[PDB]
């Protein structure tokens, strides 16, 4: 299969036509996505098979072929870019200043950008192009708009 | 069966469209990975 680094669409042929259920990042031979996109199922890349390696429903993350590789973090000050990959649409970078999700266990960055459900797994990047987290797990605020957490795993 | 298709490189775009606000929200994270607003 294609192991080249980059952003990939996660597709299915189970439903009507070819449907995009999410997005992910290939880095250092490992495919990273959100748990709710694949529910931990195996993936296909051409003729090759990608088997899950690590996952966690609470963090809402999963890695394939190896351990989670992404460890860059939002610095808490600078603007970032959502590299949105919407269903049937070209990859597009959107710049934004993240807000904050304050929890009983600490704070996390959050991006107030609204996209179709099948955009889950799109990477959020810093100015060096490093992936600081994935887009697609968050909350709906008073005005009905969507705010996603900047979800990052841990590199062992 | 799910499959992947390449969609692009991961690179910062100089002069990309700048949008979205920066809300500071009190949230809770449950065992199922669902975020919710705390009031
Ligand atoms: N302080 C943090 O970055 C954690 C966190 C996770 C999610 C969240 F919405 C806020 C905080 C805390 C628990 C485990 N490490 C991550
Ligand atoms: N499923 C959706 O349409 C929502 C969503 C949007 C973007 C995303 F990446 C994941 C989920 C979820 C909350 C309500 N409406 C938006």
């Amino acid at each position: 299969g294609e192991t080249t680094d980059g952003v990939y669409r996660v597709m299915t042929r189970r439903l009507l036509g070819s449907t995009q259920v999410g997005v992910g990042v290939m880095q250092e031979g490992v495919f990273h996505t959100m748990w709710h996109v694949t529910k931990g199922a195996a993936l296909r890349s051409g003729e090759g098979r990608l088997d899950p390696y690590w996952g966690d429903v609470k963090q809402d993350l999963v890695s394939y072929c190896g351990p989670w590789k992404l460890d860059a973090a939002w610095d808490g000050l600078s603007e970032v870019q959502l590299l949105a990959v919407p269903p049937g649409e070209r990859a597009k970078n959107i710049q934004t200043l993240p807000g904050i999700f304050k929890t009983k266990d600490g704070d996390i960055g959050a991006v107030a950008l609204d996209y179709p459900a099948g955009t889950s797994g799109s990477p959020i990047l810093d100015k060096c192009g490093r992936v600081i987290g994935l887009y697609g797990n968050g909350v709906v605020i008073k005005n009905g708009s969507y705010v996603s957490a900047i979800t990052q795993g841990k590199r062992e | 069966d799910m499959y992947i298709e390449r969609a692009g490189d991961i690179t910062w775009e100089k002069d990309a469209e700048v949008t979205g606000n920066s809300p500071r929200l009190d949230v809770a994270l449950d065992e199922s990975g669902d975020f919710s607003l705390v009031e």
